[PDB]
RNA sequence: AAUUUAAUAUAACUAUUAAUAGAAGGUUACUAAUAAAUUAAUAAUUAAUUUUAAAACCUAAAGGUAAACCUUUAUAUUAAUAAUGUUAUGAAUAAUUAUUAAUAAUAAUAAACUAAGUGAACUGAAACAUCUAAGUAACUUAAGGAUAAGAAAUCAACAGAGAUAUUAUGAGUAUUGGUGAGAGAAAAUAAUAAAGGUCUAAUAAGUAUUAUGUGAAAAAAAUGUAAGAAAAUAGGAUAACAAAUUCUAAGACUAAAUACUAUUAAUAAGUAUAGUAAGUACCGUAAGGGAA
RNA sequence: AAGUAAUUAAUAUUAGUAAAACAAUAAGUUAUAAAUAAAUAGAAUAAUAUAUAUAUAUAAAAAAAUAUAUAUUU
RNA sequence: UAAUCUUAU
């Protein structure tokens, strides 16, 4: 038989259920071509000097 | 510290058994009435599987002279016989426990307290009786603050009825089998 | 652009997707449940009143931060000002010479 | 058409490399059998995949026992019916047979490899007592196909690096030793290696630290007894202190390169006394030894 | 039926390359400079030691020791 | 003496 979960042990679960609850950050497309624009303009001057 | 004695243990990993799958050869006869202890029982010290000794095993080194003759001794720890008790079990609880526990649980604020305690650290150093005790403790609770209602004899009134089916079909039955039957409806 | 995102290195890309740079994370610790807490500081937890240890620990930190540098994407990381770490020529610029060097 | 040479067998072991996978003995008898399906290519078929029958007794752990035997009674109850004969007053009480429903059971399981516990001595030091041999042999316990380790309270040095694990250089260098016998790193650079990072923890207290007793020949992290903190404004790291630097313990997971066994393939300046029998004959009360 | 193997070190002979060798991924080992316990020192100011370098000593020499120099570096 | 410990039912 699985034995109970002490109090603290509910608490922290409640809480990751709280957390999951939230809307999760996620890398948007946009994000991403922001990023990679910088990267080539980077690698761009790298090529200059 | 480290826990080394008691995490380096391992344990047969047991088969989830489904219910449609054929039986082991060794089937025990009475059920599990405990949870499994993720750390064994201890295979050295095993006068502590009796006791809350807080994962302090016996130590062995050398005894060392003037000469620096080195003669193998053995340091034992400071074990006492000790009724402490429970809040939760209405009782006092007598057990071997190492002088440091002792304080550990004065510290803590009773014996239910040190027991329950959610760390890792805690769980490795109780024993098996240690964690049987934090068991017995924490149902206890859980029974305190959830009585089953916050259908036994419905089951009773349906009972007869059913065996007078069963006689009219054909077939005896009996109390057991039919607690048996209806444990899942 | 993506083909460029795409050829960055496998921790700072799996970074990135973990921690996006549209949210403006914190400079100083915060609550552990907040959304802008910083990864690389430890914050701490509302109710405990313990700090936890950074989501990335320190040579995590400093290995993603490497890598944004040899690929020119620090600003899209959250800031590491409040870690104590500094790195190659700001560190270099920055630092007090130690009282050995200056007054032995 | 035959002969020869080289290679290949159900029919050798050994070493290496590569690939793949993690496996029944005996006893003597009322001898311990099998049946099928689908798919493939051209009815029988061979091959693949799947289902299915029987299978005594012994091999610690149903209960015994002097292994291959004995005793328990699943060709059992308990109940409900049906058929039969007897007793006492159409109904009642016991027995036998035949259906129906309900009730439990069968440890022969590797060995090597791994981890943990306890831990010698011969021996070396041309003696021997610290030291060595050696955390070796051994015994004991426990796990898995591998285990262990593993995403820094790590290294380094003001410049920097960025899990693990194995090997080469570093290097027999630093280091250490009755400074004898002798023992001996790390950083760094290379390979091998896999996607190698990733939360599962409400971020960890009788814990860190201290005293003391022990503790891998250098390099600690451990540990019995007892005192015992701090909140990132903090904590760990180096005789010590000041500066600096670096990391975040007392919560966790993890392929891969590796070990061992077996199989298959290939290569043998290997074996015919390392070439298949036999753990037999025989020796011993026994553990055990062991032929031709 | 009895001087064998592995990991190393020092000599010698030959062969390859040679002020370089081995290795070529870098890294490393040996050589290329002698000393000194060690240190921030290190070989003709106008030539053979009568010069120079190092260790002792010193203002700098001398003094002991070893090493370095007389078209081409060994 | 509800520190500890020994015995009997
Ligand atoms: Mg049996
Ligand atoms: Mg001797
Ligand atoms: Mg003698
Ligand atoms: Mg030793
Ligand atoms: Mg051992
Ligand atoms: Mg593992
Ligand atoms: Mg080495
Ligand atoms: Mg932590
Ligand atoms: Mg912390
Ligand atoms: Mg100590
Ligand atoms: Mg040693
Ligand atoms: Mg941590
Ligand atoms: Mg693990
Ligand atoms: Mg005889
Ligand atoms: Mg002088």
């Amino acid at each position: 038989p699985e034995m109970p979960l002490t109090e603290v042990r509910k608490s922290h679960l409640a809480e990751k259920k709280e957390l999951a609850e939230r809307e999760v950050p996620k890398l948007t497309e946009e994000d991403m071509e922001a990023i990679g624009a910088r990267v080539f303009e980077f690698l761009e001057k790298q090529k200059r000097e | 510290r480290q826990w080394r004695l008691i995490e380096t243990r391992k344990i047969a990993k047991q088969p989830n058994y489904q219910v449609g799958d054929a039986k082991p050869l060794h089937m025990p006869k009475e059920r599990k009435k405990f949870p499994d202890y993720k750390y064994g029982e201890s295979n050295i010290f095993k006068q502590s599987n009796k006791g809350l000794y807080g994962g302090s095993f016996v130590q062995f080194g050398n005894n060392i002279s003037e000469s620096k003759a080195k003669t193998r001794k053995k340091w034992l720890p400071n074990v006492v016989k000790k009724g402490l008790w429970s809040e939760t079990l209405n009782r006092k609880i007598s057990i071997k426990m190492t002088a440091k526990v002792l304080k550990t649980i004065s510290k803590e604020g009773g014996i239910d307290n040190y027991l329950t305690k959610e760390k890792s650290a805690r769980i490795k150093e109780l024993g098996p009786t240690g964690w049987k005790l934090r068991y017995r403790v924490l149902k206890r609770k859980d029974e305190i603050e959830n009585p089953p209602h916050k259908r036994r004899r419905l089951m009773s009134f349906l009972y007869p009825l059913e065996k007078l089916e069963y006689r009219s079909v054909g077939k005896d039955l009996n109390y057991k089998k039919f607690v048996e039957l209806f444990a899942d409806v | 652009y993506k083909q460029y995102f795409d050829s960055l290195p496998l921790k700072l890309k799996s970074f990135f997707q973990r921690y996006p740079p549209s949210i403006k994370y914190s400079p100083v610790s915060t609550s552990t449940k907040a959304i802008n807490a910083n990864p690389f500081l430890p914050n701490k937890h509302p109710v405990t009143q313990r700090f936890h240890d950074p989501k990335y620990s320190l040579r995590r930190m400093s290995d993603v931060y490497k890598l944004a540098l040899r690929y020119g994407v620090e600003e899209f990381l959250p800031p590491i000002e409040n870690t104590k770490k500094l790195f190659f020529e700001e560190k270099y610029n920055k630092k007090t010479l130690m009282k050995g060097v200056l007054l032995p």
